[PDB]
């Protein structure tokens, strides 16, 4: 498995997968879910084109 | 050691104490005021609260305490000077603000550590295994049986 070209993929998989479930990531996912709420609800009264 | 360990009070609270004792020994202004308004020592805190301990007597029970401190806060100077928050003394609202405050911490920090700890045991298991691939968590009385056991033989 040493020196080999798809077991270093592999690893950097692995790695990578690590890094997307990253404390940055998971802070990005719970202030977001905030955000799509926060400045929100305005649309679904934008899309009535009465005032237009 | 309070501000030293936690320069911005970002998980501090403040409590004061023989609150019932203080109506008469009140500790001054000058001194404690600066305390509870965090300007006499760098300590700051999500609230600044009080609550009795007693006249000093050891066998005083909690319902004994409890009524002190209710007497105390309605009649003496922690609150008529506006040195501390209402809502912040006496021993309900300390222990829920701290329930509150370490449950939203616990909530947020143990995820974390716990993604971590699974991440250290995988940790443990990579330095482990190269140090010993053959073998696995062996124990030194484990060593010693088997180097007896050799040696008599």
């Amino acid at each position: 498995a040493t020196d080999r070209g798809s077991e270093s993929d592999k690893h950097f998989r692995k790695v990578s997968d690590k890094e997307k479930i990253d404390q940055l990531q998971e802070e990005l996912l719970h202030t977001q879910l905030k955000y799509q709420r926060i400045l929100e609800r305005l649309e679904k009264e934008n899309k009535e084109l009465r005032k237009l | 050691l309070v501000s030293q360990m936690d320069p911005h009070g970002r998980r501090t609270i403040f409590v004061l104490t023989k609150v019932d004792l203080a109506e008469k020994n009140v500790a001054s202004p000058s001194r404690i005021q600066q305390i509870i308004e965090g300007k006499l020592f760098p300590m700051k805190a999500l609230g600044y609260f009080a609550v009795v301990t007693g006249k000093g007597n050891s066998s005083e029970s909690i319902e004994a305490i409890r009524e002190y401190e209710e007497e105390f806060f309605q009649n003496s100077k922690l609150l008529k000077t506006s040195m501390l928050k209402a809502h912040q003394v006496t021993t309900r609202n300390l222990s829920l603000a701290v329930s509150d405050c370490f449950w939203k911490m616990v909530r947020e920090s143990v995820e974390q550590q716990a993604d971590s700890f699974k991440a250290t045991r995988f940790n443990l298991e990579t330095e482990w295994k190269n140090n010993y691939p053959r073998l696995r968590e062996l124990d030194r009385n484990e060593l010693f049986e088997k180097a007896k056991n050799e040696i008599l033989d």
